[PDB]
């Protein structure tokens, strides 16, 4: 009635420019090279 | 060389008592090669010796060693790990904590080459981890690769030279074959209880203080203390001061519902005898010596000397005691009290056991065994017979023999592996030259010779009922019952017969004949001993 | 600012001579006496008999009797995680304090007290002969490598409550870890006649209780 | 002398061999150091530094133990009180062991021989087997006694029995011993009961020829053999020995002699009461009566022996 688990986790491949940097992005595009 | 022993180190301010032979060991097999000039030792190519462990029963100084020896040596800081401190959940995470112990030693290895300095590890309750390689069959695995990765890093494919660990154990069985061999932990040793010697240097130890101040009253003896204490361990003599200590303090302390110290009584504060008379009879308990109350819930009326078959069994008790105690070619002599029921052969047991003067006497009893089954009582009487083995004399008595075996007399039924478990611990002899007594009481001879299980026993006594009406009147004179003209007409109706009454039963007609009016109770008593005496 | 008859118990006035005779006696006396006399303090109390007697009452009462800091608690089978290794770590929690407090200071930190509830539950018997238990060996030693090892304490005191005294490992029944024991029985006449009186005293302040009772 | 060490040494392994060296080295080294209050190492007697025989023995019965096989400590257990020779019966049961031991190494044709020692209870068996066992010196050499497996079901004893017997089947060589066999598969006349699995276990091993080119003996100790006869299990042994009691008043004589006790004219008095009759008793009752006399006064000592075995009186 007994059975002690283990877990293995994983990482996340954060991105800066997935979003909020996108914008960043056009605004560094799209205004200052503009 | 700076010497790896610290530059002041004497063994009086160890503070450890009694373990002078294991600790000159240890030291000699474990210390001599690193104090001895190094030429001479990178001549002959020898390399140090990185294990020790120690094992023995709950309290007698192997923490208190550990810590010593671990602050002799002058050279860092010991790395403790306090049992199963080293476990996670996230998979190979275990591992990583068992090799971060070592990595110090290899970096400094490296850097230094031969002039390393001793690195310590303790593994403080090592039985928690380290088990059997394989049997522990059902848990996720992680034992199996903790015991591969401390077995590979003790002794692998790379050599270390600086290390030393030690380990801690009750159990020195389940701990695993291949971690025991000469290459990883060699010295291995035993704590036991002390002798008279070792609890003296201890006591002197522990009152060296108040001593001092001149907070011990000359009145206090400590040969008496020495003495008077038998197969007392070290932690019950500290806790035995302790609660002397504690009765003095409370004695000048007033009142509880308002906390309140008196400085007149404060000032002059001093510790007596009485204080350690009663620590010693009311709160210390040992638990491998001999206890007051076994004694008193079995001979409950004392002994009383109703005839001449009374004495003869005690003298012979007495004379298989001094047999078992100072003779040899003969360390283990065993005796069977045997006679009809209700005869009181369970008092005169316990009376033989407690006349001995042994330091270890038990009682195996099947009032404490109700509803086990066979399992439980093999294991029951193997685990009394265990603790009986670990002390200089001992005796045990085993009580209704019938009974344990679950006889009846239809069918017949009963347990073999109790039969069993009892016929092959009746040969047994003690390991090294310890002694032992074992006393047997039954009231069925004849199923017992049926089962062979006399050839075992060393010999047999006899106790034998109230037969000659004059020792009815004797034991009726003594017990303090009905005399005068009573006694008179009750002699009158007895001496021209025969009776054959147990002991235990006169005890029970006297007191059920005693609750009528004051003019029936002779009638009642004789009508109630002619309706019993069934002379066979 | 305490005394006995305001802690609200009644019955109980021999079984608690003792335990303050021997677990508070040693912390109130001139502290220059006791430290020249070298002894160290009790760190334990058992707490048994029928169920439903006053035991947890002395438990909180003891508890906020002292300046000690608020008790922890311990609710018996509150520290069973399900992933390796994970009761060892409600156990080791417990002790923080304690170690922190040892560590920065000495000698003089204030008492810290941990009232265990349902001691039975699981400080079961370790056992032997071969086999595992499972998960209680594992608490068993991490519990009783913390009170008693190594490293030495001063500041703490354990209190535990439970109705059966022989279900409990040996090892941790010896002096020097929960060494005091004391039973709570039923109480006789008196102490039913205190009883009622602590628990009607309320009503017969206020003229609410009758003359003919 | 290293061949001495070598043939000492049995069943050791090299990390065994290191350790017995090591530890020599230790003790002889340790001469030198004085662990008083202080640690000193004296500098005018060292540099001469020498290993003795003697400290190889000290280790070699001190501080080194091997884990394959059995070891001294078993033999001073069984074997106790020496073998003294109270008459011709002594010497035969030896001898036909002598002739069985030689008989299981220089043939071929019967790669397997087994034998059985039978007799009255009390009449020192297990300290026979013992010593014909030691005697052979063969290279490895097991006891298979039954006051290891107390509490044992009848699946445990099968596996003990199994394993100790699979480690006789890696060696050139080797002699086992099954001692109080009437005790291994539980028996008791009430019934009769007992253990089957047991039974049938042992009735296989005791024919089954190990691998190619290895030997093997087996000896078996016993005290009731009509029983062992009426399980079919008696015309599985090859042989079989007896091994019987005092039975007259000179080997009585002789054995008390040859003890120490009774000397002088308390000998002459006892065989005034003793060569009118025959007795019969074994050798180890015969170690306790003269425990038992040895108790009472100065004086006071023939008679309660005389009695004691006046008491213990029966014939076949
Ligand atoms: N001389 C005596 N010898 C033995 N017991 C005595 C004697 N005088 C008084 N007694 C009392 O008699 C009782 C002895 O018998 P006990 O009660 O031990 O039962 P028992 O003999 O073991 O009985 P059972 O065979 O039924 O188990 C005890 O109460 C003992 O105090
Ligand atoms: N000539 C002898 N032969 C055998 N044993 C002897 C001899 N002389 C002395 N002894 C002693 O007799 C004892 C051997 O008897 P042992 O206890 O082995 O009997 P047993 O027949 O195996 O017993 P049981 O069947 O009751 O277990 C040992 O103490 C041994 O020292
Ligand atoms: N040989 C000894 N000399 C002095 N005191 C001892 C000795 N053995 C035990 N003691 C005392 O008893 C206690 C033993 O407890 P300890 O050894 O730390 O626990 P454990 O036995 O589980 O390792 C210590 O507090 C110490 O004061
Ligand atoms: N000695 C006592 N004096 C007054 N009340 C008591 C006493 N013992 C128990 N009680 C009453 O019992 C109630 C609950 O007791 P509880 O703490 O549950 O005991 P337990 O934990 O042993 O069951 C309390 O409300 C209290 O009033
Ligand atoms: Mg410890
Ligand atoms: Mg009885
Ligand atoms: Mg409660
Ligand atoms: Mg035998």
């Amino acid at each position: 009635i007994i059975m002690d688990s283990s877990i293995s986790k994983q990482a996340l491949s954060e991105i800066e420019t997935r979003h909020s940097e996108i914008i960043k992005l056009e605004n560094s595009i799209r205004e200052l090279h503009d | 060389r700076q010497s790896i022993i610290n530059p002041d180190w004497n063994f009086e301010k160890m503070g450890i008592g009694g373990l002078d032979k294991e600790f000159s060991d240890i030291f000699r097999r474990a210390f001599a090669s690193r104090v001895f000039p190094p030429e001479i030792v990178e001549q002959m190519g020898c390399k140090h010796v990185k294990g020790i462990l120690l094992y023995g029963p709950p309290g007698c100084g192997k923490t208190l060693l550990a810590r010593q020896i671990g602050k002799m040596l002058n050279a860092r800081e010991p790395k403790v790990v306090n049992g199963p401190e080293i476990l996670n959940k996230y998979v190979g995470e275990s591992e990583a904590n068992i090799r971060k112990l070592f990595a110090d030693a290899e970096e400094e290895q490296r850097r230094l080459g031969a002039n390393s300095g001793l690195h310590i590890i303790i593994f403080d309750e090592i039985d928690a981890i380290c088990k059997q390689r394989g049997s522990m069959a059902g848990s996720t695995g992680v034992h199996d690769t903790v015991v591969n990765q401390l077995l590979s890093k003790i002794d692998g494919v790379e050599q270390l030279n600086n290390i030393l660990v030690i380990g801690m154990t009750n159990r020195p069985d389940l701990i695993d074959e291949a971690l025991l061999r000469p290459g990883r932990l060699e010295v291995k040793m035993e704590i036991g209880l002390p002798d008279e010697k070792g609890r003296l240097q201890i006591l002197h130890i522990h009152t060296a203080r108040m001593r001092g101040h001149q907070l011990l009253s000359a009145d206090v003896d400590i040969k008496e203390l020495a003495v008077e204490t038998k197969n007392f361990s070290g932690a019950e003599l500290e806790g035995l001061v302790r609660a002397a200590q504690s009765t003095a303090m409370n004695r000048h302390i007033k009142a509880s519902t308002k906390v309140e110290v008196d400085m007149e009584k404060a000032e002059s504060l001093q510790v007596t005898r009485g204080d350690f008379l009663a620590s010693l009879e009311n709160d210390i308990k040992p638990a491998f010596g001999t206890n007051q109350e076994d004694y008193a819930s079995y001979i409950m009326n004392g002994i009383i000397k109703w005839g001449d078959p009374v004495t003869r069994v005690l003298d012979d008790g007495e004379l298989l005691v001094q047999q078992t105690k100072n003779s040899d070619r003969t360390p283990l002599v065993s005796v069977l009290l045997e006679g009809p029921p209700h005869s009181g052969k369970t008092a005169l047991a316990a009376k033989i056991a407690e006349e001995s003067n042994f330091p270890f006497i038990k009682i195996c009893s099947p009032d404490k065994m109700i509803g086990f089954s066979e399992t439980a009582k093999c294991q029951a009487m193997k685990k009394i017979f265990d603790d009986a083995y670990k002390s200089q004399l001992s005796c045990v008595v085993v009580d209704d023999i019938e009974r344990l075996l679950d006889y009846v007399p239809i069918g017949p039924r009963f347990s073999n592996l109790v039969l069993q478990a009892l016929l092959v611990l009746l040969k047994k002899a003690p390991p090294q030259g310890r002694k032992l007594l074992i006393i047997g009481t039954t009231s069925r001879k004849d199923v017992l010779q049926e089962m062979e299980m006399l050839n075992a026993f060393s010999t047999t006594i006899h106790v034998p009922n109230i037969a000659t009406g004059e020792q009815l009147l004797e034991a009726l004179e003594l017990l303090g019952n009905f005399k005068d003209k009573e006694r008179t007409t009750i002699a009158q109706q007895v001496k021209g017969k025969k009776v054959w009454i147990g002991i235990k039963k006169l005890l029970m007609l006297i007191e059920m004949s005693l609750q009528m009016d004051p003019e029936y109770r002779v009638r009642k008593f004789l009508a109630l001993l002619r309706e019993e005496g069934a002379s066979p």
